[PDB]
């Protein structure tokens, strides 16, 4: 999920957006 | 854990900026 | 109103302490 | 809404618990 | 200025990136 | 104004998650 | 990397803090 | 009033990084 | 207090180290 | 030390929410 | 103290709350 | 440079005022 994706790496603005609703 | 709460919150910040009035769900592991 | 969208980072930033491992949802609209 | 309930007024810790999952 | 453009109404992510190096 | 040093602080960490590693510049006057 | 840029994070509010008005100009690695 | 909670969060924060080892008190009432 | 003084007007560095310990 | 430090700035965001009119007294080590 | 408790192990509401004045 | 000097120590506020314009 987005703690696995974006807490071992950085995530970009696009990627981020992906878990808005 | 200590160091991923502190990940998470820099996170949820990060999803309020870039999701906007769509707003999101905050769900942890 | 600028005023409305800082407040919004200060709730979102509560509700991650507050709910904790439950999540939430943040949804002005 | 939050907004119109916690940003007019001050929430209490009890009152975000209402917008948790 | 970044001030009087976006602390008087909402910038978006997209007008932020008017003050990225 | 206080209310403008408040909304200078979210505005440095919106520039700083919005530019990445290219950087920001911030300048109020 | 994400602890870096967790680091920068707070970096950038504490520039914004000490330099006032002068502003600053972050550049990371 | 909410602008008052907001800025509080604001300075306790401001707090932490000016005071440093000392640390610091924060009283409203 | 500190409330009173720095939420009021902006406190300079100075001003906040008079609530340190 | 960095991290703690880090840690220690929500750590003071989370005592200014919770504690909220009674006020805190941080203290570091 | 707070930081060595809470750095180490998620501390809860009630955990924070024990710090306070 | 910033990152290099203030994510290994802790950089007190002259440090932190060097890198001000
Ligand atoms: C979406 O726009 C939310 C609808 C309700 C918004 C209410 C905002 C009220 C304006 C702010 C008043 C307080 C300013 C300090
Ligand atoms: C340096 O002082 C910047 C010059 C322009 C500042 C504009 C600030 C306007 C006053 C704030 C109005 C909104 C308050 C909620
Ligand atoms: C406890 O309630 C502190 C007592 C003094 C509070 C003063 C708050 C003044 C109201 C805010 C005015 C500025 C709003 C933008
Ligand atoms: C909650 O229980 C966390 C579940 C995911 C495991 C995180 C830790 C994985 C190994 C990291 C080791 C680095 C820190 C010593
Ligand atoms: C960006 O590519 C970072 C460049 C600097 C290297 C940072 C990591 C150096 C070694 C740290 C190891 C500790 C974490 C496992
Ligand atoms: C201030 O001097 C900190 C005192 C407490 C010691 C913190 C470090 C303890 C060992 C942690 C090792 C993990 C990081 C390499
Ligand atoms: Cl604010
Ligand atoms: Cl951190
Ligand atoms: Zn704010
Ligand atoms: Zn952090």
């Amino acid at each position: 999920g987005i703690v696995e994706q974006c807490c071992t790496s950085i995530c970009s603005l696009y990627q981020l957006e992906n878990y808005c609703n | 854990f200590v160091n991923q709460h502190l990940c998470g919150s820099h996170l949820v910040e990060a999803l309020y900026l870039v999701c906007g009035e769509r707003g999101f769900f905050y769900t942890p592991k």
